[PDB]
């Protein structure tokens, strides 16, 4: 229900952004969490509130939310940073927690 | 500001003690309203 | 905090699938716990959750009729029971800490850093 | 006139909209200047009129602030009859 | 400061100019707003 980009390009030294687009019932009224996973490994979260990060996550990742959309910003692509990214939020219309389809970073 | 999470103000009342308290109140009310009546408690109907 | 998932490997079609997760340093009763799954090569789908105190549950409406989630505070265990399983609906299954629960609010779902404590998951086939 | 938004508008809780984050000009030590203030109020104290709100009592009466140094804890009071009673 | 005109300025009577129709800003329940008011005053209460 939260849409995400099919995939996403980037380069070292340039910001890379991943977007999510939902509605007032899922993103507009609820916190959006951001997750990063590599194939074969369980996902870990990067951002647990729309803005707040765990103490174990580096400063290369940040995010913001506005209206019914949200965006994750990476300050520069590292070779170790390519991963499958997901956003999650609670959808009050569905009455369930909803995942986006994710994006693959290359 | 609120530090930590925002939590709802609330009161804790033991269920067993309250139930016994009302049972005692009901017995004393029955002494004035009749041994065979039914006594019901309900929320306040309205006002400020 | 650690979480260790455990469950059946290959479950035949129409048989019951039952998985359990155990946790270490996180008090079971203080958090909401959930189940999340993803097929390899596909995105993630939320299954449902538990209020660690009250036992209250929530399920994904698309799965609800075939999914039951239960808990046991003793031994700090969280379990998922899925029926009418098919190959189309199998996945890698994970447990994760979802949110903080408080005794005064059975709908709290309070955001927390602790939600980062994901296990590694198991692969279930059908 | 208060300009308010909900406090923690993305929070899942029973207290969803119960606390409002209001902004107002008020005034300050010198009559020629004003100090913008951001404060939190409970829903029950603020009535609609960023959305515009007013304090619930501005339509009924003057508001006096209780002194923060005077306790509201009940203290036993004894009543004593005057002589002859 | 009041902005006033005579009430019933075209009236033939002994009370010709005795009542003035005055307009003023005053204020209202909220300190940030003002409510324009039109009211009648007797000549003896209002001075130019
Ligand atoms: C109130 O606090 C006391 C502290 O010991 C506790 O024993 C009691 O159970 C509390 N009341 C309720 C209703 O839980
Ligand atoms: C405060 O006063 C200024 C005056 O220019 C006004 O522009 C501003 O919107 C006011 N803010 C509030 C919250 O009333
Ligand atoms: C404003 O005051 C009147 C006085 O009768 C009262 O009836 C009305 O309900 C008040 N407004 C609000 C929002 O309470
Ligand atoms: C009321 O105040 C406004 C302020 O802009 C002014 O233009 C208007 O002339 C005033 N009217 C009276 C009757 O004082």
């Amino acid at each position: 229900v939260l849409t995400q980009p099919p995939s996403v390009s980037g380069a070292p030294g340039q910001r890379v952004t991943i977007s999510c687009s939902g509605s007032s019932s899922n993103i507009g009224g609820y916190h959006v969490q951001w997750y990063q996973q590599l194939p074969g490994t369980a996902p870990k979260l990067l951002i647990y509130e729309s803005n707040k990060r765990p103490s174990g996550i580096s400063d290369r990742f940040s995010a913001s939310q506005f209206g019914t959309s949200a965006s994750l910003t990476i300050t520069g692509l590292q070779s170790e940073d390519e991963a499958d990214y997901y956003c999650q939020s609670y959808d009050s219309s569905v009455s369930a927690q909803v995942f986006g389809g994710g994006t693959r970073l290359t | 500001d609120v530090l930590g999470h925002v939590r709802m103000a609330h009161c804790n009342i033991s269920k067993a003690t309250w139930n016994e308290t009302l049972g005692k109140v009901v017995k004393q009310l029955r002494k004035h309203f009749g041994n065979n009546t039914i006594i019901r408690f309900a929320q306040s109907s309205g006002g400020d | 905090v650690q979480l260790q998932e455990s469950g059946p490997g290959l479950v035949k079609p129409s048989e019951t699938l039952s998985l359990t997760c155990a946790v270490s340093g996180a008090s079971f009763s203080s958090f909401w716990w959930d189940w999340i799954r993803q097929p390899p090569g596909r995105g993630l789908e939320w299954i449902g959750d538990i209020n660690g105190n009250s036992g209250s549950t929530n399920y994904n409406p698309s799965l609800k009729s075939r999914v039951t989630i239960s808990k046991d505070a003793s031994k700090s265990q969280f379990s998922l029971k899925l029926t009418s399983v098919t190959a189309a609906d199998t996945a890698v299954y994970y447990c994760a800490l979802q949110s903080v629960t408080y005794y005064e609010d059975d709908s709290g779902h309070y955001e927390t850093e602790m939600a980062k404590f994901w296990g590694q998951g198991v692969l279930v086939t059908v | 006139t208060l300009q308010c938004t909900n406090y923690a508008p993305k929070l899942r809780s029973m207290m969803r909209g119960e606390i409002k984050n209001c902004s107002f000009n008020m005034t300050t030590e010198l009559r020629d200047k004003k100090q913008k203030v951001y404060s939190l109020f409970y829903r029950l104290d603020v009535v609609q009129i960023n959305k515009e709100y007013r304090l619930i009592n501005c339509n009924t009466s003057a508001i006096t602030q209780a002194c923060p140094k005077v306790s509201f804890e009940p203290i036993p009071i004894h009543y004593c009859a005057p002589a002859g009673f």
